[PDB]
């Protein structure tokens, strides 16, 4: 590997094919390096987009893109340094047991126009199979009854449900 | 272990261990006639030119430039392998083993005195050696080789047939090669040995007989390593739908490879219904190895999600709706510098 | 598809003379086994994470497609009681068949096993140290809607809580949502429900000259059997040396000649080798990033409804379905765009 | 920008004798024209779209 030990040793024709063997042998080396480094930088000029996309969206907001902070309805999501990069920590809530019930898009008193109807106010409306409806948040069964300021007095809308009784709400 | 570097081997899958074949050279691929003699470098009245031989497309034979006593020539004799008449080359490589490019050949012969033979200037292509006429009488005969040629291929003992239906690597026409062989009745043109069908060698023509080159499909294995003495052989590009002393001499069955769509599998358990859900061991294509009570292959599974769309409604009906849920949590891990 | 690579075989064959020349390159062997088996774990990790977005639940009592013919054209061809699985769908089979292979050889060879499908037939090849292993899930043998991955149908338009009983019923409420009709009846249905239908058996027409998706699964097929063409004839040829075996090199020459015409095998090998786990490594980084571009139309056009506008294709988004294509993804995007004002 | 690339005029500019040279190396000329043809595909696909 010294290249004045090659030349005081052999002749001009030998001591100049085998400096043409260290010089081209470590000039590979070192162009795979520079190589692989230019590699590593195209990657990491969009990868440095999508980590500005999860800061903006998941850490510092909250989010309406389905998957994007992780699976499920998005809690929270903290950031933390890591070996080289840096590691997002995505908190989800995902359902568990589940429920079938029935489900209205709003409830009339009588099937004529100009009757007094509602909607829920901030949920769902559900039944469970019982002979009166009750009032759901949207995401979670968890019924309660129907009260004032738990529903919205509206108009008709596209197909509500006829109960052809009087709503208990005084 | 030398494939690995370790010597506390753990249980993983570990690819492409690969199987040793014979080597078969041909230089070349039909056979030919006899070689012609040495002119003996006598001369009748005084002096005269002397008589040269042409050697290409031939088989020279064994010793047959020396006298038949073996006091004489010994002087080129090396080793075991000793049939050597050359002495100083120039400037190809000196040893004669196997073939040689088809040289022209001059003899000549001359009174010794002091014992001592002397060489003369070689140009390139150009070798050289001496034997004695007689020794008690110091009188030697010599021949150089010039060769005129590159590629006229003298060469002793004609080739012959080869074995057709085992892998091995063949070098025929300046061209090395790893396959079996079989018999075709496949014919094409006349100036041509070999065979491209693409960029893969189809077809060799050895001693007039057309023969198709196939891969030979044995030659890499993996190995489902548990331990010591437990252990199962999958060859990913091994068809055993029909048709071996490599495996009698490590495992039970010759036979009862399980054909599957991974490959050949040998004293493993191939269990397509069964499933996993965490595989450590994956071996490609939906497939797991499970190496924990003993060797089986299995099936890949994934834990399936939903989604946080809701549909809207816009009629009564039924619902799915959840009643509990549960935290998750999700790491994500991204690289941001070097 | 992954490789495996013994770097000796492919370079010195089986002449101990050569290996003991490539033991004087600077740590080459290991370089090259290395890279392969660092970027065939990279691909398993991109695959392994896409495939469990695709992993999506269904509905155990399955809406009816009511004139929709979603079941002809993306659904798996139903199977028979014979030996006959076809796994793939009807779109999934016109995919493969309209993409022509690029002539005889040895991708040419991997991917008519994998386009014909026979049933218990291994598709690995392994030709001069460099073995072809299937990736781990490999989406060129399977269809997208079924199976043990399988995807979900109904989850991107019956939504997460599950219970309206057709599509007529869905498509319905999908056209309220949309702003374009109030409430649909079954005449404005079923102008939705032909439409859809006319435009996918015109997947049929495609012709690789015009469309630009079908010139797109063609580059990658050009491409990928440019690479192995690169990796055969790198071994059929000298360098400028004499012959390209390395006993014949030593025993014809003299060994000043033997030594400059084995460093011309041997850096010429060196070179197609090298060149092969560039290319290589420059796909993995590539499909990196395309792994979560795919991963976000899955879960926002195909499982969702989005609120992106031009992202699932231009215009009012209907309806996205997803299939197989020869190595990748083919999404179709369905959506109304305006006609007169 | 787009590039054509002819291989042998760029190394054996028109000299004979090092045209029959470039025949010993595997495929090289062969490759670099396939490879300049084909990022110039992918690049007027993308700039299209
Ligand atoms: C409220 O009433 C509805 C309607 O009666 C109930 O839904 C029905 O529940 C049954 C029991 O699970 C379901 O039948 C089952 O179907 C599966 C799959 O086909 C099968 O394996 C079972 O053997 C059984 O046949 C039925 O599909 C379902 N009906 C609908 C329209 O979804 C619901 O459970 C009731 N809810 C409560 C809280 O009581
Ligand atoms: C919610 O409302 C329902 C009906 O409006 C209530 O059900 C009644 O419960 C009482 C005793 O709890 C019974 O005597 C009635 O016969 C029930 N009515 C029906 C129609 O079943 C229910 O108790 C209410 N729950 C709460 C917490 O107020
Ligand atoms: C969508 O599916 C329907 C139902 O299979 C197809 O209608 C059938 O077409 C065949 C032609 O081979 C006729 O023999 C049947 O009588 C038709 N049935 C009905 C109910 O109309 C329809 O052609 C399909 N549409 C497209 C565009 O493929
Ligand atoms: C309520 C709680 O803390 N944990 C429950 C757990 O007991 C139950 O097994 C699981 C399945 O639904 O749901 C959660
Ligand atoms: C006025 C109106 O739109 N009525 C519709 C009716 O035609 C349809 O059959 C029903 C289905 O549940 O939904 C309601
Ligand atoms: C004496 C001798 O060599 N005979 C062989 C003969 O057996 C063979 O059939 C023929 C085919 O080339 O070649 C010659
Ligand atoms: C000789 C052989 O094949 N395997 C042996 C095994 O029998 C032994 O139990 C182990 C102890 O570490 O060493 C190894
Ligand atoms: C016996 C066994 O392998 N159990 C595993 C469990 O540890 C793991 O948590 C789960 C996936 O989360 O898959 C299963
Ligand atoms: C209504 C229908 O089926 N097709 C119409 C077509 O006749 C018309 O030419 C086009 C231009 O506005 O709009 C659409
Ligand atoms: C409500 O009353 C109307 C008018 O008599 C009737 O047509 C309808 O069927 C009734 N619906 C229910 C649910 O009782
Ligand atoms: C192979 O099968 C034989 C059956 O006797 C037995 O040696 C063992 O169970 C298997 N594995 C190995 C490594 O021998
Ligand atoms: C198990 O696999 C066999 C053959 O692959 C098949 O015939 C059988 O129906 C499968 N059984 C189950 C329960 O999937």
């Amino acid at each position: 590997t010294n290249f004045k030990v090659i030349s005081q040793r052999l002749d001009k024709l030998e001591a100049d094919v085998q400096m043409d063997r260290l010089i081209n042998g470590r000039m590979n080396v070192l162009q795979l390096f520079v190589t692989n480094y230019k590699l590593k930088i195209a990657e990491l000029r969009n990868t440095h987009r999508y980590v500005q996309s999860l800061i903006n969206e998941c850490v510092y907001a909250q989010s309406l893109r389905n998957g994007f902070c992780g699976q499920g309805l998005h809690v929270l999501s903290l950031m933390q340094n890591a070996p080289s990069g840096i590691m997002f920590f995505h908190y989800s809530l995902i359902p568990n047991n589940t429920i079938t019930v029935k489900t209205t898009p709003g409830l009339c008193e009588s099937d004529e126009l100009g009757s007094k109807c509602i909607v829920a106010k901030d949920g769902v409306l559900v039944s469970a199979n019982l002979s009166y409806w009750q009032w759901s948040p949207r995401n979670l069964y968890k019924p309660e009854n129907l009260t004032f300021a738990n529903v919205i007095a509206v108009s008709r809308g596209a197909n509500y449900t006829t109960l052809n009784k009087t709503f208990d709400i005084p | 272990q030398c494939k690995l570097r370790l010597f506390d081997i753990p249980p993983g899958v570990y690819s492409n261990s690969e199987v040793e074949y014979p080597t078969a050279l041909y230089t070349v691929v039909h056979n030919m006639s006899a070689c012609p003699e040495r002119p003996d470098s006598y001369c009748g009245s005084n002096s005269c030119p002397f008589k040269r031989a042409v050697f290409s497309n031939c088989i020279v034979n064994y010793t047959t430039w020396v006298n038949p006593d073996q006091r004489d020539f010994q002087h080129l004799i090396l080793s075991n392998g000793k049939f050597n008449p050359f002495t100083e080359c120039n400037g190809l490589n000196r040893i004669v083993d196997g073939c040689v490019p088809g040289f022209v050949l001059r003899v000549g012969r001359g009174k010794a005195v002091n014992r001592t033979i002397v060489t003369p200037y070689l140009k390139p292509y150009e070798c050289f050696g001496w034997s004695w006429n007689d020794n008690q009488d110091s009188i030697y005969d010599w021949w150089i080789a010039d060769f005129v040629s590159t590629g006229a291929f003298v060469c002793e003992s004609n080739p012959e047939a080869p074995k057709t239906g085992v892998c091995v690597t063949y070098t025929v026409e300046k061209v090395t090669f790893q396959g079996v062989l079989y018999e075709s009745n496949f014919t094409f043109a006349q100036y041509y040995n070999l065979l491209y069908v693409g960029s893969q060698l189809r077809y060799v023509r050895i001693l007039g007989k057309v023969y198709e080159v196939s891969s030979c499909f044995e030659a890499s294995y993996d190995v489902l390593y548990r331990n010591n003495q437990s252990f199962g052989l999958l060859y990913r590009s091994f068809d055993c739908n029909q048709l071996s002393a490599r495996f009698v001499d490590r495992l039970l069955p010759s036979h009862n490879g399980t054909a599957t769509v991974l490959g050949c599998l040998f004293n493993a358990s191939y269990a397509p219904n069964d499933t996993m859900v965490n595989c450590t061991n994956p071996l490609g294509d939906g497939f797991c190895a499970d190496l924990l009570g003993n060797v089986a292959v299995r099936r890949m599974t994934f834990e399936k999600h939903d989604t946080t769309y809701v549909a809207p409604v816009t009629n009564e009906r039924y619902t799915e709706m959840p009643l509990d849920h549960q935290l998750i949590l999700t790491e994500q891990f991204l690289q941001t510098t070097m | 598809p992954k490789f495996s690579v013994s770097c000796e075989t492919y370079i010195c064959d089986v002449s101990k003379a050569c290996k003991n020349l490539l033991f004087r390159y600077g740590g080459f062997c290991q370089k090259v086994e290395a890279d392969i088996r660092g970027a065939g774990i990279l691909l398993d990790g991109d695959v392994s994470s896409l495939y469990s977005t695709i992993a999506a639940k269904t509905s155990s009592v399955v809406p009816t497609t009511d004139r929709f013919n979603v079941s002809q054209f993306f659904l798996p061809k139903t199977q028979s009681s014979a030996n006959k699985y076809e796994s793939r769908s009807a779109i999934e089979d016109l995919l493969f068949s309209k993409i022509e292979t690029t002539g005889p050889g040895f991708y040419g060879d991997y991917y008519n096993c994998k386009k014909n499908a026979i049933q218990d037939l291994t598709c690995a090849q392994y030709h001069n140290g460099i073995l072809v292993i299937p990736p781990i899930m490999d989406a060129e043998t399977l269809g997208m809607y079924g199976g043990i991955a399988a995807a979900s149908v109904t989850l991107g338009i019956f939504g997460g809580q599950a219970g309206m009983a057709t599509w007529s019923v869905a498509m319905a409420g999908r056209l309220n949502a949309l702003g374009v009709v109030q409430n649909a009846l079954v005449d404005d249905v079923n102008k939705l429900a032909n439409g859809f239908n006319q435009l996918t058996a015109s997947v049929s027409k495609l012709a690789l000259t015009t469309s630009s998706a079908l010139q797109a699964i063609q580059a990658v097929v050009n491409q990928n059997a440019a690479q192995v063409e690169s990796l055969v004839s790198g071994i059929t040829e000298n360098f400028g040396a004499i012959s390209t075996n390395f006993k014949v090199i030593s025993q014809r020459l003299d060994k000043l000649e033997a030594d400059v015409q084995m460093d011309r095998l041997i850096n010429g090998r060196m070179n197609v080798l090298q060149l092969f786990v560039t290319n290589y490594k420059l796909k993995i980084a590539e499909l990196r990033n395309t792994h979560r571009y795919v991963q976000s139309l899955i879960n926002e056009c195909v499982y969702a409804q989005s609120l992106r506008n031009g992202f699932c294709g231009q215009g009012l988004h209907v309806l996205s379905l997803m299939q197989n294509a020869p190595s990748g993804i083919m999404f179709f995007h369905y959506s109304l765009i305006p006609n007169n004002t």
